[PDB]
């Protein structure tokens, strides 16, 4: 939540690219998708989020006693400005009525 | 041996995906890129209601050679069993979803009718077609696959 | 560095392939005078020069980014626009720069403006 | 794909004082099953009547096509009915028979 | 334990390769080629044989519908679900980027008066 | 020199005016070649189609008659160039040929082939427009007498295929009503 | 949802009096009965609409009586009853009377005034019930807007000035609308709301309200749970802390349902952040009732509770450190064993305790917290970022801790991982970051932390810059600049005129930076000054409006600087250059410059002036005609500086 | 509505776009359209209460540009009528060309 | 002109300028709150 | 299920370019210029600021 | 709306923001600086600090009481710090 | 054309395959792309309220004939500065007629 009005900050103030906060890492593709819905799975999030770029790996926490989602994901696009893109344009989403977080990592 | 991890992994779709993406339930057959209403084809067309091309429905209680109503399709409509399904019959053979009828664009604003997969199947002119596929109408053409109470038919507007 | 001007194609192969003494005629400016003003070209070429000294093929990388860049035979350097212009300079600023303090083991975001400029320029 | 603010409920105006509710049905009984109607039948009120549908969007069908829409010489007033205001006049009580019902029937 | 601890350390190399953006490594690997042209190509110009069949023209991928422009231009996986799942911010970002292409103009225009 | 051809002709009015302008300047003739390119160029280069710079070009040919000879040329020069100029200019060559062939300044196209096997998109277009243009003015019939005079033949064949590629391709200029006997030629 | 059928008793609920049910047929009826399944069936069928051309009353109602300033379209839902004509024939006259409220709304300014104050004297005349009933409803309204949300919250004032023991049955029924006022993004809209809550208990009775608000406290959404939290603030700054102590004191301890303790517990901090400071005589007691929820099985009331605490101790600087004392030993205990979000709330209140302890236990409490506060720097969470900010501040901060630890253990890595452009761009965090980073300097002392953050001030956005700039700033400001050596001297005064050089937008962040930087390094800046003037006359062209007054206030700045060390060629070049610019006709730009000539005539005295009086004065005298402000002010300064 | 209200409001700022201190008529004009832009349902009632009553309008101002050749009549109207009557000038021209009242021999026209 | 028909609020724009709906999605519940 | 329209319509890069409205130029003032739709040299169209420095680029991208 | 807070008098030195910085509190005027304020640190703490007694800026100055309330001897009763109600 | 093609392909269009026409064409079809089109769809007969503005207002409008909303700029000069400063010698003669070497400014190429 708090993302969004960074990136309104972002906009507003006139910030004109590399100076972007993206330009922090430069050197991470994995994204962190929290608040993820507990029904969602490795296929699932695959086909949403490979809208954005072209997803290599994924390693979603599930609880590893009983076999279920903790609910969050990190995961590996095969390219970096895809996940600038991800952040920072697919977060604040509604999914099975709960908004995800997405950030880097 | 038998079993080395308990869960392993999915990679399939969830419900909520194709649930929240479809609803009136979730229904199935979301309409193609195609699908637009008749009247503006006929709009572009050029055609006021007089020279307009309007499908009217027909139906025929297939025990007994008319109008209960008459039905107008003038961009896709959803025949199913009745609430979810937009066009009901009473018809009790029909599956909770039985078929669809959307106009489609090719090369033209053309009928199309395709089948859900109904458990029994549907016939066209007293022939069936396979599921999965649009099929097609032409004026004339006559629905009710064997369970079949009614008949249907097409007619163009004219004269 | 009027010395590494030699370092291009044209030049050192008309000489290599050069009969008899000589005196032949360039233009360095092209037709840049149009747009700009005399001084501000010669800091133009410095540049140039300066980055083909240094790093040579990577300045011609600058110089040569897109195949769809061309040169006209009666020029010298590839013909291009003043926003072209603007970041090719920075991009051999940064060759000069880079390279310099590369090779002194300097943090060169901590050079001062006139430090830069007489990097650039010449000699401390 | 909706604005919240609007409501089952329609704040209708610019009635005559002799209007019918044959026409009324009619008319408004396009765009879905009328859940109810009411019509002010007092000094002030009379001229204005409130129409409630079985859905919402019935309403926005309505609303849509009906917007500034003409009856005799007039051109009615249709607005989204508001909602809270003046309600207290009726109370929250009934729900223990009805709720025990629920309980009983099915059990739940 | 030597194939062991290449099974890590080899994974090390894998998943350190993989980590940052394997779709950025190959343009990183683009320019490597760059360097090959400067060898032979010190001062290209016009119809030297690159340029010349370079004017001489003008692994699933997605295929249904169309993606939504995106800043970068990166078309959709392979088995990409086919629906615009977004903030919207790319357009807003998109279209007030551009719009400021007008005010530029028309912040001139007044400068003549 | 290059200058002066611009200078001159952006001040004049008329097209009988830069001619006027440029011949009283007496300039070497020998460069009486890169000055037409000039005007092709120049024009052609300049963003639309206008009439002025295509007629320049024509006229200086007939005062002297090498000038028709320094265009015919530049023509040829296009071959190198029929790919490689942008999807505008053509717009502005095709037509702008197409005024120095209806009015005489034809058979100087038949360097100009259908293939395949070697026609660049680029040149695909500036022909189609070349046509489609000069059409226009003799509306196709004259042109059906200039064609069956001409023997055009790397254009108009050997090669039944190449013999699609051509009748085809004329149905989808549009015209292909010159394109007849091909037809029967095929059958 | 909302679409859940209804009943003829929920019919009969929503509508206002005075409405009919009508019946046209049983057949029309059965019509709306089968237009559900016609709906779809008829919407098949054969329809049509046409024109015909032929030859052709018109009745309509704005607000006419004499005036009625005008309504909206909507707003006629509300004051249709003033609409109809019928006049002069009891309560049906006081709210047609009432419409007045309408002047309030909408209108011209004296038309609110007046009405104002009509509406207040007749307070005790129409009494509470008609008035709310007739304007809660406005209040309420989706469409309402800024000022006219502003303008009913004034009118509900001004009549709660009079009605006090009227409005008991109305509390509640006010409560609602107003409570969505504390929680606001507009500041006023808070204090106005804080205080009408306050006029409105403390006009009420203290069991009226108690009484009235309980069942929100169980209500199922959190919203109302909240809000309500920060009415019980507000109440109780009104009514005070002991007299409604045992009804707080009696919900933590509800046995109930956890939400009810979240709430409370909530209240107990509103309560520590509005009353603040005056906390202080009831702490031991509100301790004691909060001390019993850092255990709770259930997670919320853990970390609510615990912040609660740091709230406490933070409007409890030091003092009653005793009183805390039993809340510690579990919260130590916690600190080891957390994973999320109730770990970093825990270090917020461990941190705003630290200060208040004694050197010697908190030497040993404190070492302990250094190590979790190093291992936590690196998490992504803000929350956590924020929180173990201001610890390191506080920590760090105190007295008994040794310099050398910190300038190995923590600078690294406080560098690291803080300074970012994640940061910056935020608000608060840029903030709170600036505090920290100063008092660290305030401790390990002045180069180090300069020395590290000079390299940004050429980094290309302008907040990063903005921010290390003001860093410096304050830090200059308080050490002193002796400390510093010469080379990074050099890079100093680079970097502030290299990030001086660029500014995107005017503030005074870059100038009072520079200022500062140089009244602090004293006379040792002297070989830089023909660097700097160089930069000012060379900006003091540029492109006109956006840059002049700036430079021109860098010179005001500047004066002294630029006379102690007897630079005379530098005063004559300000004094004729500026006596210059005195023709320019922008007007925010010269009153910059009448401000540098107000700054050097400081410096330098009257008979010394290069462009002497006698020239100046009269040329400064035409440009009293100037309106725009800055001018006239500045330029009114000079005349006096000169004139006395 | 608004489009066409909107439409007519920048149409009549226009003539006074260049803007010189004008006179005391024409700045009670700037003001009367400025104050249309904040409350356009306001203006919209009063133009449709005008047009919808009053039959008696104040005098206009009458004056001749000069062409040298033939002089031109310019007329000089108070701005409350010039506002409604410009309203009703794009109404009237919009509803016209959506029912294609003009036949298309008619020809200052949009098109061309 | 039907291609520019195909081709086919200011007020909306400036009318905006005035106040501001400001609010979140968690905030409007305030919507749903009757009145007692 | 995929979102679907008629047709196709037209992008968005572009979609939103040029100011509305606006209405020509002036009743037809002498004073007004504006004869030219861009300036002439590049000194202040080129950019905000012809010169920053940095190597934060350059040793990023350096490797 | 806005009036004294009225606590107990301690030993903190009053500051005013540029704005009120010449006026006398109470009387409002400038005239005869003579004595000084004291507020307590209930009504003067943390983001209090420095701040002005009035507009809640920071306080460039300490104010001083004119010598009318002098020998009224009003500067004697509870802070003068004004809370907005 | 270009709308059939996006319409068979399903993908929208760019700017860049209308970049070739973008200025070209009497309705200079780049104004289908006006941000504020909607309004001017509704605008009508436009072009003779022109025609009758010089009754309403005294100046004399030349380009009474066209406006650039609904029509576009249906001309570009900037060529016609660039080659006029190429006629007369190029920046640096003119300015040798002026006091430029005066101001002491480095270069012209700043001048504002
Ligand atoms: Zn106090
Ligand atoms: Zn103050
Ligand atoms: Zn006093």
């Amino acid at each position: 939540k708090l993302i969004n009005e960074l990136n309104e900050r972002e906009v507003q103030l006139g910030v004109a690219d590399k100076v972007s906060w993206h330009s922090e890492y430069k050197d991470s593709a994995w994204i962190f998708l929290g608040g993820l819905p507990y029904e969602l799975t490795e296929g699932d999030i695959i086909c949403v989020f490979s809208q954005y770029g072209e997803i290599v790996n994924i390693n979603l926490v599930r609880d590893k006693k009983t076999g279920k989602s903790k609910g969050f994901c990190f995961l590996c696009y095969e390219d970096q400005r895809s996940t600038i893109l991800a952040v920072d344009n697919f977060n604040g989403i509604k999914i099975k009525g709960r908004t995800i977080r997405v950030d880097h990592v | 041996n038998l079993q080395a991890q308990e869960e392993e992994r999915e990679f399939y779709n969830a419900r909520r995906r194709e649930h929240r993406q479809r609803n009136d339930p979730g229904g199935n057959n979301k309409e193609k890129e195609v699908p637009a209403k008749e009247k503006p084809s006929f709009e572009l067309s050029g055609a006021l209601l007089e020279d307009t091309n309007t499908f009217r429905g027909v139906v025929i209680k297939y025990s007994e050679p008319k109008r209960w109503r008459l039905y107008p399709f003038k961009s896709a409509y959803l025949l199913g069993r009745h609430p979810i399904d937009h066009p009901s019959c009473s018809k009790q053979h029909a599956v909770f979803q039985y078929r669809l009828v959307e106009y489609t664009r090719a090369d033209r604003v053309k009928p199309y009718i395709i089948d859900l997969g109904s458990g029994n199947g549907t016939f066209l002119n007293n022939k069936r077609i396979e599921p999965q596929r649009y099929y097609e109408l032409k004026e004339k053409d006559v629905l009710k696959e064997i369970d079949d109470e009614d008949e249907e038919e097409e007619e163009e507007v004219s004269d | 560095p009027f010395q590494a001007c030699l370092k291009v194609e044209k030049f050192g192969d008309l000489i290599l392939k050069a009969t008899e003494p000589q005196m032949v005629l360039f233009n360095l400016y092209d037709d840049w005078l149009k747009t700009i003003s005399s001084y501000t070209a010669f800091s133009r070429l410095i540049l140039i020069l300066r980055a083909l000294h240094v790093n040579n093929d990577r300045a011609k990388v600058i110089l040569k980014p897109d195949k769809t860049t061309i040169t006209e035979p009666h020029h010298i350097w590839p013909t291009l626009t003043d926003e072209e212009w603007i970041k090719v300079e920075v991009q051999l600023k940064d060759l000069i720069l880079a390279d310099y303090g590369k090779k002194n083991n300097v943090n060169v975001a901590s050079l001062t403006q006139s430090e830069i400029r007489d990097i650039i320029l010449g000699m401390e | 794909r909706l604005p919240p603010e609007v409501n089952r409920i329609l704040y209708i105006r610019n009635l005559p004082y002799k209007i019918t509710a044959e026409e009324m049905y009619d008319i408004f009984g396009k765009y879905g099953p009328i859940r109810q109607i009411r019509v002010g039948n007092t000094p002030e009120t009379r001229g204005t009547a409130y129409v409630v549908y079985e859905d919402i969007f019935d309403a926005k069908n309505a609303c849509d096509h009906l917007s500034g829409f003409n009856v005799c010489n007039r051109y009615l007033v249709v607005l989204y009915y508001n909602a809270n205001r003046a309600f207290q006049k009726m109370d929250t009580k009934k729900k223990e028979e009805q709720l025990k019902l629920l309980k009983e029937k099915y059990g739940i | 334990q030597r194939r062991k601890a290449e099974k890590d350390s080899e994974r090390d190399e894998l998943y350190a390769q993989w980590g940052k953006g394997l779709a950025q490594s190959r343009q990183q690997q683009q320019n490597v080629e760059d360097a090959m042209k400067e060898m032979q190509k010190p001062l290209a110009r016009y119809i030297d044989d690159e340029d010349l069949d370079r004017m001489l023209r003008e692994r699933p991928r997605y295929s249904g519908p169309a993606p939504p422009p995106n800043r970068f231009n990166i078309w959709p996986g392979y088995r990409w679900d086919g629906v615009d799942r977004s903030n919207g911010f790319e357009q807003k970002r998109f279209a007030r980027l551009a719009s400021k292409k007008a005010v530029e103009e028309l912040a001139y225009k007044w400068s003549v008066e | 020199f290059r200058r002066t051809i611009y200078l001159a002709i952006q001040s004049s009015l008329d097209f009988e005016e830069c001619a006027h302008k440029l011949l009283k300047m007496e300039f070497p003739e020998s460069q009486t070649k890169e000055l037409c390119n000039m005007i092709l160029d120049c024009c052609a280069q300049q963003r639309t189609y206008e009439k002025f710079f295509g007629l320049l070009a024509g006229r200086f040919c007939m005062l002297k008659k090498e000038y028709m000879e320094s265009f015919e040329g530049i023509f040829k020069e296009q071959y190198d160039t029929i790919h490689r100029l942008e999807t505008n200019k053509l717009r502005n060559v095709a037509k702008m040929f197409a005024h120095l062939l209806y009015t005489d300044s034809w058979s100087v196209l038949e360097c100009i082939k259908l293939s395949e096997e070697t026609t660049t998109s680029s040149s695909r277009i500036f022909v189609k427009i070349f046509f489609q243009e000069l059409c226009e003015y003799m509306g196709l019939p004259k042109l059906n007498a200039r064609l069956k005079d001409e023997t055009l033949q790397p254009f108009f064949e050997d090669n039944p295929r190449n013999t699609r590629f051509a009748i085809n391709f004329f149905t989808s200029i549009g015209l292909g009503g010159l394109t007849d006997e091909l037809r029967e030629h095929l059958k | 949802e909302r679409n859940r059928p209804l009943s003829d008793e929920e019919l009969d609920a929503m509508f206002p009096e005075g409405y009919k049910v009508l019946p046209p047929p049983a057949g029309y009826v059965p019509i709306r009965t089968p237009a559900r399944k016609l709906t779809a069936t008829p919407t098949p069928l054969g329809g049509m609409t046409g024109f015909h051309m032929q030859t052709e009353m018109k009745s309509v109602n704005d607000q006419p009586s004499g005036n009625l300033p005008f309504l909206k379209p909507d707003d006629i839902q509300y004051f249709d009853k003033l609409l109809v004509d019928v006049d002069e024939s009891e309560e049906q006259k006081e709210r047609k009377i009432m419409k007045l409220l309408l002047k309030i709304k909408n209108g011209t300014p004296p038309m609110r005034k007046a009405a104002l104050r009509q509406i207040t004297d007749k307070a005790r005349e129409f009494g509470a019930g008609p008035l709310f009933n007739q304007i809660l409803p406005l209040l309420m309204s989706p469409t309402l807007e800024d000022q006219e949300r502003h303008l009913l919250v004034k009118v509900i004032d001004r009549i709660l000035y009079k009605l006090d023991d009227l409005v008991r049955p109305y509390v509640h029924k006010i409560l609602v609308v107003i409570e969505p006022l504390l929680i606001d993004e507009d500041y006023y809209a808070r204090v106005e709301g804080r205080e009408i809550i306050s006029n409105l208990a403390k006009a009420a009775g203290l069991a009226t309200m108690i009484s009235t608000m309980r069942p929100d406290i169980d209500n199922m959404d959190e919203y109302v749970r909240n809000t309500t939290a920060r009415a019980f603030a507000v109440v109780a700054s009104a009514l005070g802390i002991p007299s409604l102590l045992p009804f707080l004191k009696a919900v933590c301890k509800s046995k109930k349902s956890w939400q009810a303790r979240h709430t409370g517990i909530k209240i107990v901090q509103q309560i520590a952040i509005l009353m603040g400071c005056a906390i202080l005589p009831h702490l031991r007691s509100l301790v004691e009732i909060i001390e019993h929820g850092l255990v709770d099985e259930q997670q919320k009331v853990r970390t609510i509770s615990a912040l609660a605490i740091a709230a406490l101790a933070e409007a409890a600087t030091p003092y009653g450190i005793e009183s805390f004392d039993s809340v510690l030993k579990p919260l130590w205990k916690g600190i080891r064993q957390h994973r999320g979000k109730g770990l970093a709330a825990f270090l917020k209140a461990i941190g705003y305790l630290i200060p208040l302890m004694d050197a010697e236990y908190a030497n040993y409490y404190t070492r302990e917290v250094m190590l979790i506060l190093i291992r936590e720097f690196q998490s992504p969470d803000e929350e956590m970022k924020k929180i173990v900010l201001k610890v390191v501040k506080q920590c760090c901060g105190t007295d008994g801790v040794e310099a050398n630890y910190i300038k190995t253990e923590i600078l690294p890595p406080f560098f690291k991982h803080f300074w970012q452009h994640r940061m910056a761009l935020d608000r608060r965090n840029y903030r709170q970051l600036v505090d920290t980073t100063v008092e660290l300097a305030n401790k390990v002392g002045a180069a180090e932390i300069i020395s590290r953050i000079v390299d940004d001030l050429k980094d290309e956005a302008e907040q990063y810059r903005k921010m290390v700039m003001e860093t410096i700033e304050k830090i200059m400001g308080n050490l002193g600049a002796a400390d510093i050596d010469h080379k990074l001297e050099e890079q100093l005064i680079d970097g502030i005129l290299y990030a001086f050089q660029e500014q995107t937008t005017e503030d005074s962040v870059m100038l009072n930076g520079f200022g500062t930087v140089v009244n602090a390094l004293g006379k040792r800046v002297k070989p830089y000054l023909p660097q700097i003037c160089g930069t000012v006359l060379w900006r003091l062209n540029n492109k006109s409006a956006k840059v002049r007054q700036q430079a021109a206030d860098l010179i005001s700045r500047t004066a002294v600087v630029m006379k102690t060390c007897q630079e005379e060629k530098l005063m004559g070049h300000l004094g004729v250059v500026l006596y210059e610019y005195l023709g320019e006709e922008y007007p925010e730009v010269l009153g910059s410059i009448l401000g540098a000539l107000k700054a050097i005539v400081n410096v330098i005295g009257m008979h010394k002036m290069t462009p002497p009086i006698k020239d100046l004065l009269p040329r400064l005298t035409p440009i009293l005609k100037n309106r725009h402000e800055k001018v006239q002010e500045n330029c009114i300064d000079l005349v006096g500086r000169i004139a006395d | 509505d608004t489009k066409l209200l909107i439409l007519a409001l920048e149409r009549l700022k226009e003539a006074y776009s260049v803007k010189s201190r004008l006179n005391q008529s024409q700045r009670e004009e700037l003001g009367l359209i400025e104050q249309a832009y904040d409350n356009p349902h306001e203006a919209l009632s009063r133009i449709k209460r005008h047009l919808l009553t009053q039959r008696a309008f104040k005098e206009v101002g009458i004056e001749f540009m000069d062409l040298y050749s033939h002089l031109v009549p310019v007329y000089d109207v108070e701005p409350l009528e010039k506002i409604t009557d410009a309203y009703l000038d794009q109404y009237l021209w919009y509803e016209a060309d959506k029912r294609r009242l003009f036949p298309p021999w008619i020809k200052p026209a949009d098109t061309e | 002109p039907g291609y520019h028909a195909p081709v086919a609020d200011p007020f909306a724009e400036h009318r905006p300028p005035k106040i501001a709906d400001r609010e979140d999605e968690y905030k409007k519940h305030r919507r749903t709150m009757i009145i007692s | 299920n995929p979102r679907t329209s008629n047709e196709v319509q037209y992008d968005q890069r572009l979609f939103n370019q040029s100011k509305g409205m606006d209405s020509g130029f002036a009743g037809g003032e002498d004073e007004i210029y504006n004869v030219y739709d861009q300036a002439w040299r590049g000194g202040k169209d080129m950019a905000q600021s012809i010169y920053r420095p940095s190597k934060n680029l350059d040793k990023d991208m350096y490797g | 709306d806005l009036i004294f807070c009225r606590k107990q008098a301690g030993v903190a030195i009053g500051r005013l923001c540029e704005k009120c910085d010449g006026k006398c509190v109470i009387c409002d005027s400038y005239v005869r600086p003579c004595t000084l304020v004291r507020i307590c640190d209930e009504c003067n703490y943390g983001s209090y600090q420095g701040r002005c007694v009035i507009c809640g800026g920071p306080g460039v100055s300490d104010a001083y009481y004119c010598k009318e309330c002098t020998i009224q001897e009003k500067d004697r009763d509870g802070c003068p710090k004004i809370v907005n109600l | 054309l270009k709308r059939q093609e996006a319409i068979a392909q399903n993908r929208r269009l760019t700017l860049e395959d209308l970049e070739d026409s973008w200025d070209r064409g009497i309705p200079r079809i780049n104004t289908l792309f006006q941000k504020d089109r909607h309004t001017l769809a509704y605008d009508k007969g436009w072009r003779v309220r022109t025609d009758f503005k010089q009754y309403q207002v005294l100046k004399q409008n030349p380009f009474w004939w066209t406006h650039q909303r609904h029509d576009g700029k249906l001309w570009n000069l900037n060529n016609y500065r660039t080659d006029m400063i190429q006629a007369l010698g190029g920046v640096e003669g003119i300015l040798e007629h002026t006091l430029f070497k005066g101001t002491y400014f480095p270069t012209w190429e700043g001048l504002f």
